[PDB]
C-alpha cells in the first residue's frame, strides 16, 4: 500500500540497508503534508453526503440516458440510483484514506485494482465515473495543499478510468 | 505493510467507514511526535554498529558457552552469522519505530524466525538475551539528553521498547 | 497397528509395553510401578526431583485409601502439575496437555476446546480436571484401576484427525512436553480452528527432518489447487517439506524452513537441489490426484 | 546429446561488483517478505516486465497470479508460466529464429546477455531436441538461475550499471524487442510516410 | 542515475574538487525553484491521459496511413501498443522534470530506443510527431494560470520542453 | 546516486507508475533539508583544511605507531602523511557532496563500495579513519539540520568501518 | 527393539525367507561369545555410578562454562537433570550391549532426544563429551584382566564402543 | 517380540534399573538354549518342502471336503492348493523364527496376532492348521531340546487356533 512511509522502508528492505538521511527526508516529506490531508480528510468527510449526492445527479444531467434506460447497469429506477450513489461514496471515502494514509495506496487496495473487470463485466461506464469525479473536484472547496493533495487522488482515480 | 496511517485506514475500510473525528485527531498528534520519532531512528541508526558489537561483547562475556569449541558462535562463519542476525533484528526494529507498526517486523523478520532457528539448532534463548542488550543500549541512545532539542520522548521510547519486546519473544 | 514405522515414529516402545493395573491386594511393587508410571505420563516424561514428589498422595495410593484414578486425579490437581503446564501455558495449549496426559489422545475437533475453556473460566482448573477423569472415555479406557497411556492405535470413536495430530504433541520417547521445539506454543490451535490436519514428521534420531515447522504466515497450501496447469507438462504433484536450509545464506536464504509443490517429472532436480540446499526432507505427500 | 560446449567472456556478472544498494539496485520483489495484495500486484507487475516488457489485459495470466498469490507456487514456477504462456510463445518464440529466441530466453530469465553467437547455436537446438518447456526448465533450474534469483524472487537485468557512470548497458526491453528485422519484413515494415 | 544535484556532485567529484560557492549558491537557486518543479510534474500526471490521447487523436489525424489496414499503427495490439509507448514517453520526461536532470530519461527510455524502431519498423519520425504534439498541450497544462499561486514559470517550462525535444530527437 | 529524488523515481519506475502524491511529497522533503546540506557542505568547505589538518593530528596522536613505524602502509616518512592528508581529504570532501545531495550517494559510490578491500590489501587501519571521522565530527561546529545531516554522513562512514 | 537374533528374523521375514546356514551359523558364534557379553554388561553395571560420576567431574573440569552461573548444568536442578542424562544413556548401552543390537538405543534413549536438547538448549555437543568419557571409562572397565578367565574380548569391546559413539553422534 | 534379551531389557526399562544378576540368569537360560534352538530351525528349514507338502496332505486327507468343494476358500483348484501350501509354510517358517529367536515373539508379531480376525473373513477353518501343525510335530524328526522348544511353539500355535 504505497504511502511515503512505507515506500521508504521497501527501498531500504529491498537493499538490506538502514534507513538513512534520504529515508528521513521522505519521513520530513510526509510530516509536512500530514496535517493538510487530514484537514482535507475532514472537510471532504463532514461534506460527503453532500458531494456524493451532488456527484450522482452531476452524472445523471450529463448522461441522460442513465435515467431513462432500463436495465440493470442503469439508473432508472431507485435500485439503480442506490448502486450509483454508493459507488460515488466508495470513491469518495477512499480518496479520503488516501489523504489520510497520504498515498493512493488505498485506491490502488480497495478500488483500482480490478475496477476495469468490474465495469466490464456490468457495463458500467467509466466515462460516468470520471463525470462524478470531477464534480467532487469542483464542488470539495479544498484550498491550498488540501486541494493540491486532493486533487491528485480524485485526478489519478480519474486517470485509471481513462 | 502497514503504516500507522494506513493501519487506522485498513480498519476503517473493513467497516466501510469515514475515520472518526477522533481517530483524525488521534493521527495528528501522531504527527506531532514526527519529529522525535525521527530523532530516534536517526540515533539507532547512528550507532548500530556499536551497539551491535557492545552487545554481542556482552552476550558472549555472560554466555561462554556460545563461543567455546563446539559452541554455536564458534567458528568465524557462525560468529558472522550471528552478527549479522543481531544486525537484521535492529534494522528491523528501526523499520517499525519509523512507520509507527509492527507489519514489516512481524511479516518481514519474525516469521518463522522462530522456526529457523531450531532447524538449525540456534539457541534462541540466547539470540532473545542479544536481542535485550541491544534493547537496554538503543534506549539509552535514543533518551540521551545532549546535542538535541529538549522534550519528551516517553512515547516514542515505550514504543520503541515494544518492538525490541516482540523481537525478544519471537525468537525464542 | 503401527508395525512398520512404529520405531521411526517413537510407538515401537508403547508397542512393547502394557497397561499399568494395580490389582486388588496389590504388592508394594505393584504401588511403586503404578507411582512410576502415572509420574512418568501424567507429568509427560518431566524428571520429578525428590523435592517435588507427592509424598503424601503416594502413601495414600500404597495404602489403598486412593485408587489410581483419584491418585492421578491428585497428581493432575497438584501444585506441581499447575506449575509445570498451566501457570505459563494459553489455555488451549493447556487442555492440549491434559487430553495428551489424562486420556492419552489429542483433541479431535474445536467443540472440545469450546467445552474445556468454558468450564475453566466457569469453575477452574480443579473442575476442569475432574471433566476429563470423570469422562465417559476416561472411564471406558482405563476405568478406576490402570494408569493412562498413549493410545496410538485406533479404537472405536476414533476420529481420523486424532492421529495426525498425537505426532504434534508426542515428539519421541526421550523427550518431555516441556522440552519440545515448539515450546510453550499450543500445538494444535490452528488445526482445530481450522479443522486441518499435518503431514506427520516423526521424532529426532530417527527422521531426519524432525525439526520442519512451518511459519505463522506465508505457507505453502496443502493441495495443487490448479493442477499441474502452472507447471506446463506435469503428470502429477507432490508437496515436499524441507527443512535445514541454509548453504546460500542469507538474503538468499530467508527462512530454514520450506515447503514446496513440485511436479513428478522435477523429482529428481527437487533431491538433489535440497540436498545442495544442505536441507532434509521432513515429508513427501501427493498434492494432486 | 550433451550441448555444445562455448566458452565465456569478460562480463559484469562475471567478476565481484562489490555492490551497495542505490537506486540503481534492481528492486528485489521476494514472496519472502508476506507481500500485501497492492505489493503482490507490484511483484506480478515486475515479472510480466521481465517476460513480456508490457502486458496488455489480454496478454495477463490470471489464474496463475491467483494461484502465485495462494502460495500455490513460487515466483519462479510463475515465471515458468509467463514463459509458457500463450503471450511468450506468440511475441519471441514464433516470430524469431531459434538463435534470438535463445538470447531472449538468456536476456529475460538469467539476466545476463549472451557470450557469443556459439552460445546461441548451442541452445538453439534444444527446443527441437527436448521441446519447449524442456528449455525453460532447463534455464530455470540452472546454477546460474537458482543461485541468483533462488525460487522465491523475480529475475531482473544484472549489473547493468557500475557505479558513478551516468547510464549503463542498454536495457534488455530497448535493446531486445520482441521480435527484428527477420519478422519486421514479413510484416511489410517500415512503413513509407510523407 | 543523476539528479540536479548528483549531476553538480559527479562533475566536482571528476575533478577533486568541493563545490564553488557559486554552484552552491546556483543550487539554491534550484531550491527555490523546487516548488514550480513540483507543481509541473503533477499538473503533467494529473492530465495524462488525456494529453496521450488528444495527442494520439491529432497524429493519427494527420498521418491517416498509420492506421489504415497494413499500417503501423492498425490492428488494436498495434493502436495499444502505441498508445503505450506515448504514455512510457511522457512518464520518463516527468521523472526527468522530477530530478531535474535528462540522466534517467535517457538512460532507462531513450539511449537505444531508436534501434528498437528501426528494427521493429515502427515509423521513429512519426513518433517524434506525437511526442512533440504531447509537448505542446504538457507545456499549456504547466502553464496554465487558473487554480494555483501565481508566479513565472518560464525556467521550467523551458527545461520540460527541452526533455520533450530530446526525446523527439532519440526515437527518429 | 542514492538521493531522495532518484530513489523516488527509481520506485515509481519498478512499478511502471506515474509520480503520485507519495514522490512529490519526497520532494519536499528533499526541499525541506536542501538549504540547511548546502550550508554545511559551504561550512565544511570553508574549514576543510584546518579539518583535515586537525583530523589527521587526531589520528597520529591517538596512534603514534602510525608515525614512528616504517613501511608503506604507514606515515613514518612524508609519503605517508601525504596520503594520509589526502585520504582524509576525500573522507571530508566526499561528505560534503552527500550534504549537496542529500543522501549517502556520494558516499557509498565513490568511498564506500570496496573500501574494505582496499584497506585489507593495503594495510590500512579502519580504525585510522574512524578516529579520523570522530574528530570531524566533534570539530565541524554545525548546528541544527546542518548537524544533524553532516553527523548522519559522519556516523554511516564509522558504522561502513566497523 | 530387536535383539541380536531376532534382527536376523525381521530381515528373513521381510523376504520370506528361511534363514540360511551361514546365518544361522553365524548366530552360533555370537552364542559362543555370550559369557563375554555377560561380564561386559556385569562389569559397566557394577561400575556405573564412578563411570558416570567420573565422566561429569571431567567434563566440567574441561568445560567450565556449564557450571558457572547461566550455564546449563548450573543450579541443582539442572546439575540432577545432567547427571541423570549420562547414566540413562549409560544404562541404554548397557541394554544394547546385553541385546546384541542398537534397536533398544536407538528406539528409546536416542528417539527424540536431539529435539529434547535443541528446545531447551542444552549443549549437544557437550553432551557428546561426556559420552566420549564414559566410553573411555567403560571400555578400560570390560577390559580389566584382573579377575576373570582370561580371554579375548576386542570383538565385545569394539560392539560397546560402536553404541557409545552411535550415542554421541545422536546428540552432536 | 517375546523374547528373553527384549523382555529383561524392557521390564528393566519399565522398572528404570540397570540390568542386574536377574537378567543376567535370563541372558544364561538364553545361552544354554539357544544352539539347540539353532540346530532345530536348520533340521525344520531343511526339511520345509516335505513337511510342507506332507502337512498339506494330512490336512486334505482330514478334510477331503477342501480338495472337492468350490470356492474361493477351498483347495478344489491349483490356485486354492497354492494358497494352502503358502499358509502352511508361512506357520513352518515363523517357527523356525522362534526357534532362532528363543520365544514366541515371531509369531506372536507376524502370525498370530489377528489370525482370528482372517480365519473369520476368509472362511478359513482353525482345524485346518492345526492338522497340519499336528503332522509338523510328528515328523519333524527332533529330539531333547531342539523338540521340546519346537513343540512348543507348534503347541503355542495349535492353542492359539483353538
Ligand atoms: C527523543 C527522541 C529526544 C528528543 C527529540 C526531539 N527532537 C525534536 C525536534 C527536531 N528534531 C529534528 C530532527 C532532524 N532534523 C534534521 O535535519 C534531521 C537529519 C535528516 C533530523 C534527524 C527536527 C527537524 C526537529 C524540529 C526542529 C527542532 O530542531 O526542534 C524535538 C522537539 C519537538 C518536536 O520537534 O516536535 C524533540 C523533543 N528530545 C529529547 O530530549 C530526547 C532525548
Ligand atoms: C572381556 C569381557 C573379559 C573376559 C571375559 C570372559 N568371561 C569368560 C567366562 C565366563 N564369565 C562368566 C560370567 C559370569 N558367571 C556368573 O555366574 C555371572 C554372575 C551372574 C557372570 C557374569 C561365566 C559364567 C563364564 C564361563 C565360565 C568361566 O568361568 O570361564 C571368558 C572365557 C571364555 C568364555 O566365553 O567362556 C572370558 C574371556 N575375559 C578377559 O580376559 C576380558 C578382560
Ligand atoms: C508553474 C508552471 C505554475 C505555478 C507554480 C507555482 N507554485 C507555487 C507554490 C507552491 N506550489 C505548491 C504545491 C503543492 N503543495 C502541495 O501540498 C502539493 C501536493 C502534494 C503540491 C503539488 C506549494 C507547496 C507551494 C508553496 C506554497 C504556496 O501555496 O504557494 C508558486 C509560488 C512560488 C513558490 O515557489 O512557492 C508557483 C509560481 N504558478 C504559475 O502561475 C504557473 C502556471
Ligand atoms: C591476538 C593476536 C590479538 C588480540 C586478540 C583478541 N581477539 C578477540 C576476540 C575475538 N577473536 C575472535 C576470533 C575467532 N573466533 C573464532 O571462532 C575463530 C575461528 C575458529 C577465530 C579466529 C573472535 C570471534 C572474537 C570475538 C568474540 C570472542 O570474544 O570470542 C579479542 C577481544 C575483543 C573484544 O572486544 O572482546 C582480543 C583481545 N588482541 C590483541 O591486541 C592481540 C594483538
Ligand atoms: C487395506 C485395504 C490396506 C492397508 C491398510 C492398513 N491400515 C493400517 C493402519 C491404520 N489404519 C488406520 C486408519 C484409520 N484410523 C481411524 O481412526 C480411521 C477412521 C475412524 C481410519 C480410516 C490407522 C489410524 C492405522 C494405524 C493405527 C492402527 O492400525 O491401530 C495398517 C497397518 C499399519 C502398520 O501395521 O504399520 C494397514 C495394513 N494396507 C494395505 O496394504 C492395504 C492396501
Ligand atoms: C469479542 C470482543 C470478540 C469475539 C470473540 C470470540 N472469541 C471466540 C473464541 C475463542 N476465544 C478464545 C480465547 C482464549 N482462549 C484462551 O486460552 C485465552 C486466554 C486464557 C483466551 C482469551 C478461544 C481459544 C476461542 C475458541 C473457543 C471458543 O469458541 O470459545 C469466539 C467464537 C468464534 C467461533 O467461531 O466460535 C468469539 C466470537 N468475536 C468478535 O466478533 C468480537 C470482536
Ligand atoms: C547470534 C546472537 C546467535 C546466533 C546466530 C546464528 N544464525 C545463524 C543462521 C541464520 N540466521 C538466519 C536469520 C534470518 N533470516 C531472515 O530472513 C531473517 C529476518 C529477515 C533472519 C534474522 C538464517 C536464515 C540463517 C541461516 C543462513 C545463514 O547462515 O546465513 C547461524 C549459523 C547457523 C549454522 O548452523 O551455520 C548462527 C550462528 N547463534 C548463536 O549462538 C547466537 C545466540
Ligand atoms: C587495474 C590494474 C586497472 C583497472 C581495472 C578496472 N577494471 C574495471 C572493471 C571491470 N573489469 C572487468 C574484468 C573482467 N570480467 C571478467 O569476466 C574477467 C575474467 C573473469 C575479467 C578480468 C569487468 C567485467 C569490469 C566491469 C565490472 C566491474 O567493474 O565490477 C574497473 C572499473 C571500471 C569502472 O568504471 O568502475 C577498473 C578500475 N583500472 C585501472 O586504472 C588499472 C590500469
Ligand atoms: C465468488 C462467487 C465468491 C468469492 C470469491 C473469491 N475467491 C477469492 C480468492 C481465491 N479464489 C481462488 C480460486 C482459484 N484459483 C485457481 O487457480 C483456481 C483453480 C484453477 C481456483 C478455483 C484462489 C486460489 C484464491 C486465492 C488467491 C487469489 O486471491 O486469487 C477471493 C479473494 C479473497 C482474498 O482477497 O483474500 C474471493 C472474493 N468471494 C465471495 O464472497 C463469493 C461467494
Ligand atoms: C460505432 C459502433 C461507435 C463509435 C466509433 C468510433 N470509433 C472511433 C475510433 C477508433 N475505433 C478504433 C477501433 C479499431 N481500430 C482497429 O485497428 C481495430 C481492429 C482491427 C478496431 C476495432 C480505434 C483504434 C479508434 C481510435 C483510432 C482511430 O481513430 O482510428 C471513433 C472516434 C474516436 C476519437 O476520439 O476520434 C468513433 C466515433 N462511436 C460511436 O458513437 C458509435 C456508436
Ligand atoms: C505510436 C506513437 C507509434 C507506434 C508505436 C509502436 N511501438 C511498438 C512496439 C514497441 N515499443 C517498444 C518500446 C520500448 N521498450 C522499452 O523498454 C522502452 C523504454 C521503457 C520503450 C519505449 C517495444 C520494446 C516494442 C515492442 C514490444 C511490445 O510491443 O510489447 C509497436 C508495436 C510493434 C509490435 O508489434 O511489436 C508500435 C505500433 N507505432 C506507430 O505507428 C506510431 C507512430
Ligand atoms: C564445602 C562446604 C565442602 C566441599 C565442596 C565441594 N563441592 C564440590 C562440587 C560441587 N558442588 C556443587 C554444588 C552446587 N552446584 C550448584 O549449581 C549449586 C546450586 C546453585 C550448588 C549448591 C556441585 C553441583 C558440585 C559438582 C560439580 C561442580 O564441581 O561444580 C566439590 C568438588 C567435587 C568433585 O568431585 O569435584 C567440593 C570439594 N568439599 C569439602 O570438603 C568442603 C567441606
Ligand atoms: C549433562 C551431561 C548435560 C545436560 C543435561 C540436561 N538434560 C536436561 C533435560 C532432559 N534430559 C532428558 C533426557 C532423557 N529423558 C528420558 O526419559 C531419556 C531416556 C529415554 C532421556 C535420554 C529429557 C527428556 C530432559 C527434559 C525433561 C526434564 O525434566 O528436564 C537438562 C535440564 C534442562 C533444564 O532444566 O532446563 C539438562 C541440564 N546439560 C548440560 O549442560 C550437560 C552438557
Amino acid at each position: 500500500m504505497k504511502t511515503p512511509l512505507t515506500e521508504a522502508v521497501s527501498t531500504a528492505d529491498s537493499q538490506g540497508r538502514f534507513l538513512s538521511s534520504t529515508e528521513l527526508q521522505i519521513a520530513f516529506g510526509r510530516l509536512r503534508q500530514a496535517n493538510a490531508g487530514l484537514q482535507a480528510a475532514k472537510a471532504l468527510t463532514d461534506n460527503a453526503q453532500s458531494l456524493v449526492n451532488g456527484a450522482a445527479q452531476a452524472v445523471y444531467n450529463k448522461f441522460p440516458y442513465t435515467t431513462q434506460t432500463q436495465g440493470n447497469n442503469f439508473a432508472a429506477d431507485q435500485r439503480g440510483k442506490d448502486k450509483c450513489a454508493r459507488d460515488i461514496g466508495y470513491y469518495l471515502r477512499i480518496v479520503t484514506y488516501c489523504l489520510v494514509a497520504g498515498g493512493t495506496g488505498p485506491l490502488d487496495e480497495y478500488l483500482i485494482a480490478g475496477i476495469d473487470e468490474i465495469n466490464r463485466t456490468f457495463d458500467l461506464s467509466p466515462s460516468w465515473y470520471v463525470e462524478a469525479l470531477k464534480y467532487i473536484k469542483a464542488n470539495h472547496g479544498l484550498s491550498g495543499d488540501a486541494r493540491d493533495e486532493a486533487n491528485s487522488y480524485l485526478d489519478y482515480a480519474i486517470n485509471a478510468l481513462s | 505493510m502497514f503504516d500507522v496511517f494506513t493501519r487506522v485506514v485498513s480498519q476503517a475500510d473493513a467497516r466501510g467507514e469515514y475515520l472518526s473525528g477522533s481517530q483524525l485527531d488521534a493521527l495528528s498528534a501522531t504527527v506531532a511526535e514526527g519529529n522525535k520519532r525521527i530523532d530516534s531512528v536517526n540515533r539507532i541508526t547512528g550507532n548500530a554498529s556499536a551497539i551491535v558489537s557492545n552487545a554481542a561483547r556482552a552476550l558472549f562475556a555472560e554466555q561462554p558457552q556460545l563461543i567455546q569449541p563446539g559452541g554455536n558462535a564458534y567458528t568465524s562463519r557462525r560468529m558472522a552469522a550471528c552478527l549479522r542476525d543481531m544486525e537484521i533484528i535492529l534494522r528491523y526494529v528501526t523499520y517499525a519505530t519509523f512507520t509507527g507498526d509492527a507489519s514489516v517486523l512481524e511479516d518481514r523478520c519474525l516469521n518463522g524466525l522462530r522456526e529457523t532457528y531450531v532447524a538449525l539448532g540456534v539457541p534462541g534463548a540466547s539470540v532473545a538475551a542479544g536481542v535485550q542488550k541491544m534493547k537496554e543500549a538503543a534506549l539509552d541512545i535514543v533518551n540521551d539528553p545532549n546535542g538535541i532539542t529538549r522534550g519528551d520522548c516517553s512515547a516514542i521510547v515505550a514504543e520503541i521498547a515494544g518492538y525490541f519486546d516482540r523481537a525478544a519473544a519471537a525468537v525464542a | 497397528a503401527i508395525t512398520t514405522a512404529a520405531s521411526r515414529l517413537g510407538v515401537a516402545p508403547y508397542n512393547e509395553s502394557r497397561p499399568v493395573e494395580l490389582r486388588p491386594d496389590f504388592s508394594l511393587d505393584d504401588a511403586k510401578m503404578v507411582i512410576r508410571a502415572v509420574y512418568r505420563q501424567v507429568l509427560g516424561n518431566d524428571y520429578i526431583m525428590d523435592s517435588e514428589r507427592l509424598k503424601g498422595a503416594e502413601s495414600l495410593l500404597t495404602n489403598g485409601s486412593i485408587s489410581v484414578r483419584e491418585f492421578v486425579r491428585t497428581v493432575a490437581k497438584s501444585e506441581l502439575y499447575k506449575k509445570k503446564f498451566l501457570y505459563n501455558n494459553f489455555q488451549t495449549r493447556v487442555i492440549e496437555l491434559n487430553y495428551k496426559h489424562l486420556l492419552g489422545r489429542a483433541p479431535f475437533s474445536e467443540d472440545e476446546v469450546i467445552f474445556h475453556l468454558d468450564l475453566y473460566e466457569n469453575q477452574g482448573f480443579d473442575a476442569d480436571i475432574d471433566s476429563y477423569i470423570d469422562s465417559v472415555e476416561y472411564q471406558e479406557n482405563f476405568g478406576e484401576n490402570i494408569v493412562p497411556y498413549y493410545r496410538f492405535n485406533n479404537q472405536v470413536g476414533d476420529r481420523t484427525v486424532g492421529f495426525t495430530r498425537m505426532f504434534r504433541l508426542y515428539r519421541g520417547y526421550a523427550n518431555s512436553d516441556r522440552s519440545q521445539l515448539e515450546r510453550s506454543s499450543s500445538r494444535l490451535a490452528t488445526e482445530l480452528g481450522q479443522n486441518t490436519v499435518s503431514a506427520i514428521v516423526g521424532p529426532s534420531g530417527s527422521n531426519a527432518g524432525w525439526a520442519y515447522r512451518p511459519s505463522r504466515a506465508g505457507n505453502t497450501p496443502a493441495k495443487a489447487l490448479g493442477g499441474t496447469v502452472p507447471f506446463g507438462q506435469a503428470s502429477k504433484l507432490f508437496r515436499v517439506e524441507i527443512t535445514a536450509i541454509s548453504a546460500p545464506g542469507y538474503p538468499k536464504v530467508r527462512r530454514s524452513n520450506k515447503a514446496v509443490i513440485v511436479p513428478f517429472e522435477q523429482l529428481n532436480q527437487t533431491l538433489q537441489q535440497i540436498n545442495r540446499l544442505g536441507g532434509k526432507v521432513a515429508s513427501i505427500t501427493p498434492a494432486s490426484l | 546429446l550433451p550441448l555444445l560446449n562455448y566458452a565465456p567472456k569478460s562480463q559484469n556478472v562475471r567478476v565481484e561488483g562489490y555492490e551497495i544498494g542505490s537506486e540503481e539496485k534492481p528492486v528485489v520483489f521476494t514472496t519472502e517478505n508476506i507481500l500485501s495484495s497492492s505489493d503482490m500486484d507490484n511483484l506480478i507487475e515486475a515479472a510480466y516486465r521481465q517476460i513480456f516488457f508490457h502486458a496488455f489485459k489480454w496478454d495477463r495470466e490470471k489464474v496463475l497470479e491467483s494461484q502465485l498469490r495462494n502460495g500455490q507456487i513460487t515466483v519462479r514456477d510463475f515465471v515458468r508460466g509467463l514463459l509458457l504462456s500463450n503471450t511468450f510463445r506468440n511475441s519471441f518464440y514464433e516470430k524469431n529464429s531459434n538463435y534470438r529466441f535463445v538470447e531472449h530466453c538468456v536476456q529475460k530469465i538469467l539476466g545476463r546477455d549472451v557470450y557469443s553467437e556459439r552460445e546461441k547455436i548451442a541452445w538453439s537446438i534444444v527446443v527441437a531436441t527436448k521441446g519447449y518447456q524442456g528449455l525453460i526448465d532447463d534455464l530455470l533450474n540452472s546454477d546460474e538461475y537458482l543461485n541468483n534469483f533462488g525460487y522465491d524472487t523475480v529475475p531482473y537485468q544484472r549489473r547493468r550499471n557500475l557505479p558513478g557512470r551516468e547510464a549503463g548497458e542498454l536495457p534488455f526491453n530497448i535493446k531486445s524487442p520482441r521480435y527484428d528485422a527477420y519478422h519486421r519484413r514479413q510484416l511489410g515494415f517500415p512503413q513509407i510516410v510523407w
